[PDB]
């Protein structure tokens, strides 16, 4: 109960809480589920993308962006805020490369974007962001890395993450994987299977699977999964459902 | 305040693309000790750039142009900069900098091969731009332009080997004028290939 | 009515400002402090909030010097006290640079009060919740001033402020003399501080500073202990 | 390095008693090499700090600093009176240093001052 | 503010930055010397803002 | 550092009862060296007006681009294409906008008017303009104007005159090109052809 | 980009493409603009009227101005003359005509000669020493009778019954000084103006109650 | 004219130079930075430490170079604390180049940077007047840059021992200094184990 | 700004009838939201910081979860409260230290850094646009003439120097335990300081600790650079304490 | 009942994590009239339905002109439409001036979304209450884009917005498989038949209440009004 | 109140008499007059660092 102290981002509840940030975090659970799994030699993403109508193209309103040559990104929540944060991340990476002449480390980029997100929960002239996102990268001298940022502005490193409406079941399914000793080719199928298991068809008419990895196979580049591998993963997931 | 000339840059057009040769020498003034530096840039798969003049401005423009190319290829919507777009952007940048009496001391040559047609442009620090079958800027600008012009006038259509031989002999004549190393770049359907130093 | 108790820039129908009264109430709820002007010096005494063994004696002090001949003590909030101390030091240095002579006490009090007045007339801020006592010595004549959160200053001969200050004021009225000396003034200050004290006073829970023709000096704990043992 | 800093002749197609004794030719160029440098010292210092902070840490730091400056510089006196600039000096870091702007030509004792309403209107942007 | 005696390097830095700010139009060549916790020090400042440490 | 460079050129314009002719050479040079032998100096603005400019090349390019942008702006705002007189007035204002740092360009505008007759306007690097019947500009204007003055006509005789004037002027000038371009503005549109020199 | 919009002061640091002390910031805005009007700051052949002679005097029935075009028709009721830089004269007198039309529309009454001359002098005085060169005589008729003023680029503004500027100024001025008379008929005034301009070495205007006319 | 021939401002000859001579030579394990002495002085240190393993030498105006060095030390320390790692020589060279290029019309500054990092070993960069940034095996600047360039170029060989590199640098600096002066030559060898400074006199 | 809420409780620039600000007290209450506790002890020639380390998930990366930061090469830190606010204040402190070093030519002292942070934090209490940060900062370091130093600042803008302080949920019990220990005796070596710092937390939380459940940072006179101890050394200290 | 406190500004989150003012602004699109936009392998077509205040007033225009290869259609407020049109025109003009190339539609719509997102986060502003349909042509062929007051844009193959556009959307979905082979004729006819489903069953389409905009491979953006629409209306059927 | 003041004034150095003095000095030198000069100090100074202090 925080009635009366929840109309601005610069007001403290009598027990020391800010409720606008809590409402913003609650707003993320209104969208579909996106997961990301870090493995021995790469990072692979997967998004359950709902279909609104058949009048839209194949690549409309995607949820997987290319922040840089070596960094991927997956979002959840309000889409416009996701586009704005993607633009911010691109600008930060470009500025670092221009200043210092080499690719920006993932931890530094995560810190920059997390601080930019946190700056919005301090003043009464703006409102907190309403989206979470994950970042993934790979390099020969550092290895795979994965991070999450939430509307409050807190970032952490993960071995496997899940954001959206059904993060609990997705986390339960992920916690049964030995991702430390497998390979991206063996993780794409698991990601597809988890996405298919989590999806609920009663309240959601249809969906399209979206996948992309980064790692040693792509030579340190973030790319979309080829169509044949997507088809094979979908077929395996459908067979495993039975 | 004192002024000195710049290194020589050559360029010709042949059937499949363009050939550009540049000098490896640092500068003709007191900076002669900075030898063995490259002046040829690869912009994208169908554009290459050669420079003659100040080196710091060349590096600055290299940074800006590379960042722009990376930014456009990140989106992946299927659109890329043509050689003419780079030519126009360079001309506008030079003119805008000149109008403020803080010019960029350079003289660029742009070559490319898009849509089956070759390109060859010229931009200087004052904003003067045009296109010609052959170009030559630098120390021997007036001793090499008429030669290439008449050679191309005799034969409007030239092959790759003939153009390369003509460039080599022009560079040899220029060195014989005053007494070492250079490099050559080519743009064709395959892409931008740089060979050097020689 | 509570309709005029929230905003700083609103006059009550009776012609009163309420937030300034509340700031004064905040001042009147801090630790006690006493100032007495003797015939050849001024003494300032106060309590300290630490009262513990984990505190480091060299860290933070309540009696602070502005110039060679000016010092002050406060009662109220501490964070609001630090900024005012810094501004006072800067103003004194500016005056010395311009006029090549140390600043008189009255001018410093006037300028500090002028700074404090600005925060009681604009919407979007709050008044300072602190009150100040300034002592000095100019032309062979001691001075003692007090500055309110409103920006109004008075010249005093003996005053008390903080917790239980009405009883301190009447105690001082009963036992003040115009022909005192520095030692008698110090004894009276210690006694009137002990009047409102609750625990056992030692040399580790009070601060004393004096100002005579030599300059402004803060007494060491050994001297405070010696003075305390004198009166038992 | 903080002191080193790095076609506006409109024609009315978008009172002469108020403004006078000024020509474009004289104000085309400065009278001394140190004039513009001294007039714009604080702006140049703020720009340098913002540049280095943005290059090292990110966008959030200069934005937060500018937001704090704007918020704290809105509770001042009206322009025809002199303010103290306490919290702005604290935030900016100039609360323990004295420069040549403080001991020379005290702004609190200026020899000229205009009408109140005129200054308040000019600050608001109406005039 | 700091509660302890200052250092020579602080005065040297302040003087150097001032003289460099005013572009050498303020003609003042100085010889600065003192002793602090680190030890004795001696400097040499010039009107254009260039210092130099010598014995 | 001189921000001005002179480049050769020569332009001409003849106004008729129902036609207008604009012609120019096609050489770019810097006094001694020859940049290109193919660079026309006549630009088509609308279906009924043509502009020809010579002088410093960068200023010419910037002026043409600004003129085209302003034409597009006017078409969007007023829902119609702007006429020759409006173009002349706008160009005069644009030129005078830089009185204290002028464009080093000489312009000549030719086209049809509202009533359907030829119109020719001549400018100066500051912006003064007036309507004429025939005008010659460029480097060789001084040695070409008396010939035209001592020598309205029909289209064919005017073309014959233009050809002989340029063939006589090219042999005596060091900036004339190796080709001549003529643009004809009539009621059915605009057509142009190149004559070797 | 909502936090940066609140700060109503766009700095180059807040924009895109910023690195180092500068960056790709001065090379971003290269458009042709939207709408404005303003002369450029200070850093070829400029047409100037050299061999021109003008003449103007006022009498009972109006003002007669003659010259050897070289006379600007500002309004149906106002007349002007150029001397020096043609472009400057044309531009500033166009501005004066626009100002007069604005005044008439606002106040529903025609402007006077004195006000127009003062406006022109005020406009041309701001750029003293920049390089402008112009000399103008302004003719008209208002509620106070005929008027005649002389305005130049040096700030001079004088009123008189007889003026002359040009190469043959001395001879023509002497002739029309010898032959001047306030109570003069229109025909004799025409003859005097023609004789003066002839001896100076032909246009001729005449301002009346209801606008100027052309004689020859 | 100036258009097709691409004339250059020629920064290095704006004013005549009669300063000291500075040199940096790369050997196998690191880099050796040295400077000579050639009025008053003779007890002055000409080597300015930027970090624990990064040094620099200055040429041109004293005040401008000192201000640039102070600002660069600021920025490098802040960046190293932020990234939580020892700095790279390339970063320091870029930081110098930015201000040396933006203020080319106001300051007369020429910087040479030498140092060691665990990623690429001993490196030496040259940032002369104008803003150029080039890495070189051996870098020469100052007054003898024209007098000793041929000898240094002819004699220099590939990576040698630290002692041999020190001897070669000392010989080159002595030949540069005795052009026709002073007697004090300062050297510094930078390696992984740490800097090792020494002074040669007499 | 969208106005100020009405009430003696709902804004930062409104005094209560009894003369007290309540938003500052609520910011103080916001420190206990994390659920962790920190203890700092000063020795004869050393200073030690001890804090908890809770890793609830199993998919988390334990290497990226920490609360000990580093301001300069010779100043440590530890934060309690909201994570994002703690990180933002750490960044501000780093910037202030760098600026002081550039402006004055030598390293900033611990008390000067704490005073600067407190002075900045006081401004948020006197303006209607900004709000206090819900965290507290503890710094350790070594002075030249004086030995070790321990300092603490709070959201209200008040700072002080201590001999042994604590912060978090169990602040009162930790303070009582440290008071008893200090009153008993204060002459401690390097080994004794770490032992008593660990013992205080152990006996207050009633938990037998494990090497992966705490993190320790020390500063000593011999090596004045901030150093974070490893799991092996923490386990060695725990074994010595148990024996 | 409990919503009265959290639906007065765009800077306030509801206890369910919803911004009610954005949802309120999204309802202004349904206050206009129906618009239909479709595309084929070569051409892109916009069809709009015009309303009039009375019999003595001209019908309000809905289809505007942005560049030689881009055109837009409006449904919602009017001031916001004018402001957005000005922004579009300025961006296209600047791109053409600088690069001597047409501005890609994808980049243009991304700029629109980036500009529109801002007033939904800061105080003292309101969201744009207008929805647009964009038809263009570039190196990738024809394009149809849709814009929303919530700063969201989609890449469509056939879309309808306005009042009572559900029938048009249903018709387009049913007849989606034949659009990519039709030439300009029968494509304008499919668009007109789709637009005719938004009307009552008694009345039909005349020449004074329809506007057509076409852009193609070698045909610039053109608008057909009044008597220019008769050739397209000749072949329609009797509303089956 | 003055009718020609729009913004509050500031402090620091003043450059009002720059051009006036610039032409006045040239005129006075041309006609051969004298103007007040600036006092200067040129006496020798020195310093040294001994064992535990500065002289």
């Amino acid at each position: 109960i925080g009635t009366g102290y929840d109309l601005s981002a610069s007001t403290f509840s009598p027990d020391g809480r800010v409720f606008q940030v809590e409402y913003a975090m609650k707003a993320v659970e209104n969208s579909s589920t996106a997961i990301g799994i870090r493995c021995k030699d790469g990072v692979v993403f997967g998004v359950e993308k709902l279909v609104l109508s058949k009048l839209y193209e194949e690549g409309s309103n995607k949820r997987l962006f290319n922040v840089d040559r070596h960094v991927g990104m997956a979002v959840a929540g309000l889409l416009a805020d996701a586009r704005s944060l993607a633009d911010i991340a691109r600008e930060e990476a470009s500025n670092f490369r221009s200043n210092f002449g080499y690719n920006i480390p993932l931890k530094h980029l995560a810190d920059r974007v997390a601080m930019y997100v946190h700056a919005y929960t301090l003043y009464s002239a703006v409102r907190p962001f309403g989206c979470s996102f994950m970042l993934g990268s790979y390099s020969v001298n550092d290895g795979a890395q994965l991070y999450m940022i939430d509307p409050s502005g807190v970032s952490y490193g993960y071995w496997g993450c899940a954001i959206g409406k059904a993060r609990q079941a997705a986390k339960t399914e992920i916690e049964k994987l030995q991702m430390k000793e497998m390979t991206c080719r063996d993780i794409v199928k698991e990601v597809a299977k988890i996405i298919y298991i989590v999806h609920d068809e009663v309240k959601d008419k249809a969906f399209e699977l979206e996948l992309s990895w980064v790692g040693e196979l792509t030579n340190g580049r973030h790319e979309i999964v080829p169509k044949d591998i997507r088809e094979e993963a979908e077929k395996y997931a459908k067979e495993s459902l039975k | 305040n004192p002024m000195v000339t710049g290194t020589s840059v050559l360029g010709v057009k042949f059937e499949g693309g363009v050939v550009i040769a540049a000098d490896m020498l640092g500068s003709y003034g007191s900076l002669a000790r900075f030898r063995n530096i490259s002046r040829i840039m690869r912009v994208n798969n169908s554009t290459m750039l050669g420079a003659s003049g100040d080196y710091a401005d060349f590096q600055y423009l290299k940074q800006v142009l590379g960042q722009m190319v990376i930014d456009e290829e990140l989106l992946g919507d299927g659109h890329s900069y043509s050689p003419r777009a780079i030519h126009s952007w360079l001309t506008r940048a030079m003119y805008s900098r000149r109008s403020k009496m803080n010019p960029l001391w350079n003289t660029m040559v742009i070559g490319g091969y898009a849509d089956g047609e070759s390109f060859l442009g010229y931009v200087d620090m004052l904003g003067v731009a045009y296109e010609a079958p052959s170009l030559a800027t630098g120390y021997g600008a007036y001793l090499a332009q008429p030669l290439l012009r008449e050679v191309l006038e005799k034969q409007p259509v030239l092959s790759q080997t003939e153009a390369r031989d003509l460039v080599e002999r022009c560079m040899r004549v220029l060195y014989y004028r005053d007494a070492n190393r250079f490099q050559t770049a080519t743009v064709t359907e395959k892409g931008v290939e740089i060979e050097g130093p020689l | 009515e509570r309709g005029y108790s929230f905003s700083l820039t609103t006059f009550s129908p009776s012609g009163k400002l309420v937030q300034i009264e509340y700031a004064l109430a905040a001042v009147a709820g801090g630790a006690p402090s006493v100032g007495i002007k003797a015939a050849n010096g001024v003494v300032l005494a106060t309590e300290k909030k630490q009262k513990s063994i984990l505190y480091d004696e060299r860290s933070v002090h309540k009696v602070e010097p502005i110039t060679k001949h000016i010092g002050l003590v406060y009662s109220g909030m501490g964070p609001d006290y630090r900024v005012l101390v810094h501004r006072a030091r800067k103003l004194a240095q500016q005056y010395y640079l311009v006029y090549q002579e140390p600043i008189p006490t009255a001018q410093l009090v006037q300028r500090v009060a002028s700074v404090m007045q600005e925060y009681t007339q604009s919407g979007g801020v709050r008044p300072f919740g602190v009150s100040l006592l300034i002592c000095g010595w100019n032309e062979g004549r001691p001075y003692l001033f007090q500055s309110d959160p409103s920006g109004a200053y008075f010249a005093w001969k003996a005053t008390a402020m903080g917790k239980n200050y009405v009883n301190g004021k009447t105690f001082l009225e009963k036992r003040y003399n115009e022909d005192l000396e520095l030692e008698d003034a110090i004894h009276t200050a210690i006694l009137t501080l002990k009047e409102s004290f609750e625990g056992q006073m030692t040399e580790d829970n009070i601060e004393v500073g004096i100002c005579n023709e030599a300059g402004f000096r803060r007494l060491t704990p050994t001297e405070v202990k010696d003075y305390l043992a004198a009166i038992a | 390095m903080n002191a080193r800093g790095l076609d506006s002749i409109p024609v009315t197609e978008l009172d002469l008693l108020r403004k006078g004794f000024s020509c474009v030719k004289n104000e085309l160029l400065p009278s001394h090499p140190l004039e513009l440098s001294e007039k714009n010292f604080q702006l140049n210092q703020d720009k340098m700090n913002f540049s280095t902070l943005r290059n090292i840490q990110g966008l959030f730091a200069p934005l937060k600093l500018q937001m704090e400056f704007k918020a704290v510089q809105q509770v001042q006196r009206l322009p025809f009176l002199s303010s103290s600039n306490l919290s702005l000096d604290v935030l900016r870091g100039n609360d323990e240093t004295i420069g040549f702007e403080d001991i020379l030509n005290d702004p609190s004792q200026s020899e000229v001052m205009g009408e109140p309403h005129l200054m308040v209107e000019y600050k608001l942007g109406l005039l | 503010s700091t509660g302890r005696l200052p250092r020579v390097v602080t005065a040297n830095r302040m003087l150097k930055q001032m003289l460099f700010r005013y572009q050498g139009y303020i003609g003042a060549a100085l010889v600065l010397g003192g002793v602090d916790v680190t030890g004795p020090h001696l400097y040499s400042i010039y009107p254009h803002g260039s210092t130099d440490k010598l014995p | 550092f001189s921000p001005y460079v002179f480049n050769g050129g020569t332009i001409l314009a003849i106004a008729g009862e129902d036609f207008a002719i604009v012609a120019s050479d096609t050489r770019l040079s810097e006094g001694f060296s020859i940049h290109t032998r193919d660079s026309p100096k006549c630009y088509k603005l609308t279906d009924k007006t043509v502009i020809g400019c010579s002088g410093f090349h960068g200023d010419c390019l910037t002026l043409t681009k600004i003129i085209e942008a302003r034409l597009k702006m006017y078409k969007h705002s007023n829902n119609k294409a702007m006429t020759t007189g409006a173009i002349a007035a706008m160009l005069s204002t644009i030129l005078y906008s830089r009185r204290f740092f002028p464009y080093y360009v000489y312009n000549i505008i030719g086209g049809l008017d509202e009533e359907g007759k030829g119109a020719v306007y001549s400018f100066d690097p500051v912006g003064s303009y007036q309507r004429d019947s025939f005008k010659a500009g460029g480097s060789a204007s001084a040695m070409l104007q008396p010939l035209l003055d001592n020598q309205p006509l029909s289209l064919d005789r005017a073309m014959r005159l233009v050809k002989d004037v340029f063939i006589s002027a090219a042999e005596r000038d060091v900036y004339t090109g190796d080709a001549l371009r003529i643009c004809i503005v009539t009621k059915e549109g605009i057509r142009e052809e190149t004559v070797s020199l | 980009m909502a936090l940066a919009s609140v700060l109503e002061r766009p700095l180059p640091v807040n924009q895109r493409g910023f690195f180092g002390l500068g960056g790709r910031a001065d090379l971003l805005d290269l458009g042709p603009g939207s709408l404005s009007d303003g002369l450029s700051l200070a850093a070829p052949g400029i047409e100037m009227l050299h061999g021109t002679t003008t003449l103007a005097f006022k009498f009972r029935h109006g003002v007669i101005v003659a010259a050897d075009k070289k006379v600007i028709e500002i309004n149906p009721y106002l007349l002007g003359t150029m001397a020096g830089g043609a472009a400057d004269c044309s531009f500033w007198e166009r501005l004066l005509a626009r100002q007069c039309r604005i005044y008439e529309l606002r106040n529903k009454e025609r402007i006077s000669v004195a006000a127009a001359s003062k406006l022109l002098a005020n406009m041309v005085y701001q750029y003293k020493g920049m390089g402008l060169s112009m000399g103008t005589m302004i003719c008209g008729w208002d509620k106070r009778g005929p008027g005649l003023y002389y305005v130049d680029s040096e700030g001079n503004r004088i009123s008189g019954a007889t003026f002359s500027v040009g190469s043959g100024s001395v001879y023509a001025y002497g002739v029309m000084d010898r032959g001047y008379s306030y109570d003069l008929e229109v025909e004799q005034a025409y003859d005097l103006a023609r004789r003066a301009i002839y001896q100076a070495t032909v246009n001729l205007y005449h301002v009346r109650e209801d606008g100027w006319i052309r004689v020859s | 004219a100036w258009g097709p021939e691409a004339f250059t401002p020629d920064w290095e000859s704006r004013e005549v130079s009669t300063g000291t001579t500075i040199m940096a030579v790369q050997f196998d394990g690191g880099v050796v930075l040295g400077a000579d002495s050639r009025i008053a002085n003779r007890v002055t240190d000409k080597l300015t430490p930027i970090h624990d393993r990064i040094f620099c030498c200055r040429s041109g105006s004293a005040a401008d170079t000192q201000a640039v060095a102070d600002a660069v030390t600021y920025q490098l320390g802040f960046h190293s604390i932020e990234l939580n790692e020892p700095p790279l020589v390339h970063t320091a060279a870029s930081l110098f180049k930015e201000m040396c290029y933006r203020y080319r019309e106001d300051l007369m500054a020429g910087i040479i940077i030498a140092g060691w990092d665990p990623q690429e070993g001993g490196q030496g960069y040259s940032v002369p007047m104008g803003g150029m940034m080039v890495r070189q095996s051996f870098a020469i600047g100052g007054s003898g840059s024209s007098y000793i360039y041929g000898y240094v170029d002819a004699t220099y060989r590939e990576g040698m021992t630290k002692e041999e590199c020190l001897q070669f640098t000392a010989n080159a600096l002595a030949l540069a200094m005795e052009r026709d002066s002073g007697g004090v030559i300062r050297l510094a060898a930078i390696a992984e184990s740490g800097v090792e400074r020494q002074v040669l006199l007499g | 700004s969208r106005g100020s809420s009405a009430g003696f409780d709902r804004h930062i620039t409104i005094f209560s009838p009894e003369g007290r600000l309540y938003q500052v007290e609520y910011a103080f209450k916001a420190i206990n939201q994390g659920g962790l506790t920190s203890v700092a002890v000063r020795g004869k020639d050393c200073a030690v910081i001890v804090t908890q380390k809770k890793v609830p998930d199993k998919l988390l990366d334990s290497s990226t979860v920490t609360h000990l930061f580093k301001i300069t090469e010779n100043i440590g830190c530890v934060m309690t409260g909201m994570t994002a606010d703690s990180r933002s204040q750490v960044q501000r402190a780093r910037y202030e230290a760098a600026n002081w070093k550039y402006k004055y030519g030598y390293e900033i002292p611990v008390d000067m850094l704490c005073k600067r942070i407190a002075d900045i934090s006081q401004v948020y209490t006197q303006n209607a646009e900004m709000r206090p940060l819900g965290c507290c900062m503890i710094l350790i370091g070594i002075d030249e003439e004086q030995g070790p130093q321990v300092y603490k600042c709070d959201p209200a803008g008040y700072y002080c120097g201590f001999k042994a302080t604590a912060a978090g949920v169990k602040q009162t019990e930790s303070t009582s335990f440290l008071e008893k220990k200090v009153k008993k005796k204060f002459d401690w070596t390097f080994e004794q300081t770490v032992e008593t710092a660990i013992t205080c937390l152990s006996t207050v939380l009633s938990i037998d600790f494990k090497p992966s459940e705490i993190e320790v940072g020390v500063v000593t006179v011999e090596n004045p650079k901030f150093r974070i101890l490893t799991e092996a050394e923490i386990d060695a200290h725990l074994v010595a304490l148990a024996e | 009942m409990f919503r009265n406190q959290y639906d007065n500004d765009v800077t306030v989150w509801s206890p369910q994590g919803r911004i009610h003012q954005i949802e309120y602004a999204m309802e202004a699109v349904k206050q206009g009239s129906a618009t239909v936009g479709l595309k084929s392998k070569t051409h892109a077509v916009l069809v709009a339905l015009k309303r009039a205040q009375s019999e003595l007033a001209a019908h309000q225009k809905k289809i505007l002109h942005v560049d030689n290869h881009i055109g837009i259609s409006i449904a919602g407020l009017t001031a916001d439409a004018r402001l957005l049109c000005n922004f579009m025109r300025q961006e296209c003009l600047d791109s053409r001036f600088v690069f001597d190339r047409p501005l890609p539609v994808s980049r243009l719509v991304s700029l629109i979304g980036s500009k529109t997102q801002i007033p939904t986060q800061r105080y003292g502003r309101r969201p744009y209450g207008v929805g647009l349909l964009i038809a263009g042509y570039d190196d990738m062929g024809p394009h149809i884009f849709q814009t929303c007051p919530s700063a969201n844009y989609f890449d469509c193959r056939a879309m309808s917005i306005g009042a009572r556009s559900q029938s048009a959307r249903t018709y387009l979905e049913r007849h989606m498989s034949e659009f990519m082979e039709c030439n300009l004729n029968e494509l304008v006819k499919h668009g007109l038949r789709a637009l005719r489903e938004t009307l009552p069953a008694e009345q039909d389409l005349t020449t004074k209440n329809v506007s057509i905009g076409i852009v193609g491979k070698d045909l610039e953006f053109t608008i057909y009004d009044d008597d220019d629409v008769s050739p397209f209306l000749e072949g329609l059927e009797e509303r089956p | 109140a003055a009718v020609s003041v729009y913004a509050p004034p500031v402090g620091g150095f003043s450059f009002d008499n720059c051009r006036r003095n610039a032409v006045l000095e040239a005129d006075f030198a041309k006609r051969g007059y004298k103007l007040p000069k600036v006092r200067k100090t040129g006496t020798t100074i020195a310093g040294v660092v001994y064992k535990d202090g500065i002289v």
